[PDB]
RNA sequence: AUACGUUAAGUGGAAAAGGAUGUGGAGUUGCUUAGACAACCAGGAUGUUGGCUUAGAAGCAGCCACCAUUUAAAGAGUGCG
């Protein structure tokens, strides 16, 4: 019935520092993160279990308390399993291939398209259709996924450019 | 569209509204009825605008009730005419209205349809209004 | 699986069957003899037939009874029912006559019991406006 | 809550006279798959068989408190209880087993129910 | 569209205030609305 | 300044019909550890589109008698089709 009261197990190996005030430097094989935390929140570390508690039932605190747990769960999973977001290109002549760390995109614009990933992020291209942006940061992987989407806004009339897998673009009837 | 067959005088004083309604505050002829929160003049055309809105949405159903028959003329001097030089002429008619009065009534209608017919009437009427039901202590 | 109302007495021309089952990979020449076989017992009637589609292009078919409530017009003795059922009780039928009708519909009906098969037909007789007596 | 008592008291009346029963998982419970079982009930008997998926631990397990005290282990996750009235046991243990083997709903590897004081292995 | 009296049009519509301005959002683009 | 609160927009320091999961109080009521709202995994009715119809349109031209059974459950129909 509530969000932040729920326990979060650590599968391991993920250590969690408790440095003030308040910075949480999660660490592990995949990477590290330091989410900002205002003092009113109270993070505690049970053995292999992160915990969060609400100072009061006030409505402002009710909103912030449910966010802090969801972020920490996003943090640990990126330090372990990691994250990725597919992108289904659709069309005829559309294609994509890397040139160094940079990701060239042969979008239908006459101007060539290029996007540079930020550090800690890589973009493999297993196929010309699919696109995969691996990364330990959900906020960043979803941001890069948006920036790539920005190159081509989807057309309701026809499947073209970037498209989430899977998602149903609204059908339209031309004439 | 409702006008008197005859009136004793062609014109009358505009008057001064104040206080609770003299009567008719309690709906009973109909299962439900609109009740004004304040008091303001209502032209005859405004009344016709409300009843037409209900007859369409109600479709088949019980007869619309109208507790209020207009009787007080509103004077309307012709445009650009200078002040004084006689009183103007009654362009139309306006019913006196008091707060808490039952402006309209409806009966024999299902509870869902009744909520809407009272609502559309509320928009045609400048006065703020509220949902009302019959009391039976009783 | 594509259901169709192939006539019992005939099965060969393209426009009733043809491409519509021919795109299913069905071998039309080999089954038309089968439609004329078992359905010969009820010739002159339009018999619906379910058609399952196996991956191996093997096929097995299941014939069905002629459509319900058409029989009700016969038991009533009237060619057509009221356009205003219950409000206009044009016809009446005995409960025992309904028993003769429900038994014919048994292979088509999914009804668990003959007593339940009665109640199924009773909902059809009311559609005609016919009184149940 | 009076309606819930009808859910309880009636099913207990069957279990007091019950002979045999079998575990059935509710996952992927297609309606067509149910009809294939329901037609089998029409052969074995009529309305006497019961499908009732009232399988809450707070529900059916309380019915098991009087008799059949082996349902406590089978209680977690989806269940589809069955009850017999008359009908000498035989095919009922066998018919459902044949269905799950040909797709259509996981059998749960037959957790088993009352017969003696045992669980697994339909006969 | 922008109207002072934004209202839901269909069940899919949802009322969500944003930046001090109430906005109704729906799977159908036409039903999207903002007051003020 | 003291004490109990309220307000977040600069309202305070500019109006209205109307609109809104803004927020603080009060009351009434449905369901609810013989199980609630969220879900995530299950299935969607059987004769049947059923009567009257429009070329045909079967959950749906629309007007309706809109029936009873299979039952853990489902309207001969909530909806996008």
């Amino acid at each position: 019935s509530r969000v932040g009261k729920k326990l979060l197990e650590i599968p391991s190996d993920v250590t969690v520092t408790l440095n003030d005030n308040n910075t949480v430097a999660v660490k592990g094989p995949k990477g590290e993160l330091t989410r900002t935390f205002h003092p009113d929140m109270e993070i505690k570390v049970e053995d292999n279990v992160l915990t969060v508690a609400r100072p009061s039932d006030q409505k402002e605190h009710r909103a912030l308390h449910g966010t802090t747990r969801s972020l920490l769960g996003n943090m640990v999973e990126g330090v372990s399993k990691g994250f990725e977001r597919g992108l289904e290109l659709v069309g005829v002549g559309y294609r994509a291939s890397k040139s160094g760390n940079k990701l060239v995109l042969n979008v239908g614009y006459s101007h060539p398209v290029e996007i540079v990933p930020e550090e800690g992020i890589e973009i493999e291209v297993p196929s010309q259709t699919k696109v995969v942006v691996k990364g330990t940061d959900k906020e960043r992987v979803g941001a890069i996924a948006a920036n790539i989407r920005a190159v081509r806004s989807p057309e309701p009339y026809k499947g073209k450019g970037i498209r989430y897998e899977g998602e149903v673009v609204r059908r339209k009837e031309g004439k | 569209m409702l006008l008197p067959k005859r009136v004793k005088y062609r014109r009358e004083h505009r008057g001064k509204m104040r206080g609770r309604a003299k009567g008719g505050t309690e709906v009973h002829f109909g299962e439900f009825g609109i009740q004004a929160l304040e008091a303001s003049w209502i032209t005859n055309r405004q009344i016709e605008a409300a009843r037409i809105a209900m007859t369409r949405y109600m479709k088949r159903g019980g007869k619309v009730w109208i507790k209020i028959f207009p009787s007080k003329p509103y004077t309307a001097k012709p445009l650009e005419v200078r002040m004084g030089s006689g009183k103007g002429a009654p362009e139309g008619w306006v019913a006196v209205v008091k707060p808490g009065k039952v402006l309209f009534e409806i009966s024999g209608v299902s509870e869902e349809v009744a909520r809407e017919a009272l609502r559309l009437a509320s928009h045609k009427l400048p006065i703020k209004t509220k949902f009302v039901k019959r009391e039976e202590i009783g | 699986v594509v259901k169709l109302q192939i006539p019992a007495g005939k099965a060969n021309p393209a426009p009733p069957v043809g491409p519509a089952l021919g795109q299913a990979g069905v071998n039309i020449m080999g089954f038309c003899k089968e439609f004329n076989a078992r359905t010969a017992d009820q010739a002159g009637l339009i018999i619906p037939v379910e058609i399952s589609v196996y991956e191996d292009r093997s096929f097995t078919f299941i014939t069905k009874t002629p459509p319900a409530a058409v029989l009700l017009k016969k038991a009533a003795g009237i060619e057509s029912g009221s356009g205003e059922p219950n409000r206009n009780k044009v016809a009446t039928v005995k409960r025992d006559k309904v028993r003769e009708i429900a038994e014919t519909k048994m292979p088509d009906l999914n009804a668990a019991d003959v007593e339940a098969a009665m109640r199924m037909v009773e909902g059809t007789a009311r559609s005609m406006g016919i009184v149940i007596e | 809550a009076i309606e819930t008592k009808k859910v309880v008291v009636e099913e207990i009346a069957s279990k007091l006279k019950e002979s045999k029963s079998t575990i059935i998982v509710d996952y992927r419970g297609l309606n067509v798959s149910e009809v294939t079982e329901l037609r089998k009930q029409l052969r074995e008997a009529n309305v006497e068989f019961k499908v009732y998926k009232n399988t809450m631990t707070r529900r059916a397990v309380e019915q098991a408190e009087l008799n059949g005290l082996n349902d406590f282990l089978t209680g977690p996750n989806a269940i589809a209880f069955s009850t017999e009235d008359v009908v000498a046991p035989a095919k009922v243990l066998n018919d459902f087993a044949k269905n799950h083997e040909a797709l259509e709903i996981k059998a749960g590897v037959i957790e088993g129910k009352v017969s003696t004081v045992e669980e697994v292995k339909a006969l | 569209k922008v109207r002072p009296s934004v209202k839901p049009i269909c069940e899919k519509c949802k009322v969500i205030r944003r930046k001090g301005k109430v906005m109704v959002i729906c799977e159908n683009p036409k039903h999207k609305q903002k007051q003020g």
